[PDB]
């Protein structure tokens, strides 16, 4: 199969807003390994001029969110924010990074 | 920060 060309590891949050802030279309996002929090996924996207940063949250059943709706894994949230916003007061959708 | 938290 084809690797996933949003998993860019462990690399900071500033690098990934000069990263972000580069790119031409709104949604444009990457999954990054959070420092501040060792173990957290972060989930960085552009809108507008502006990157934002979302916690890939984990509940007591082990399943991932971002808000209510739970996933198995980070490759369904993903997914699925594809075509449902990632905010609630604005209009993400998320969409490969041009590499 | 993080847009979700809390």
């Amino acid at each position: 199969m084809k690797p996933h060309p949003w998993f860019f590891g462990k690399i900071p949050r500033a690098k990934a807003e000069e990263m972000l802030s580069k790119q031409r279309h709104d949604g444009a996002f990457l999954i990054r390994e959070s420092e501040s929090a060792p173990g957290d996924f972060s989930l960085s996207v552009k809108f507008g001029n502006d990157v934002q940063h979302f916690k890939v949250l984990r509940d007591g059943a082990g399943k991932y969110f971002l808000w209510v709706v739970k996933f198995n894994s980070l490759n369904e949230l993903v997914d699925y924010h594809r075509s449902t916003s990632v905010s609630r007061n604005q209009q993400i959708f998320l969409r490969d990074i041009e590499q | 920060x993080y847009v979700n938290v809390x």
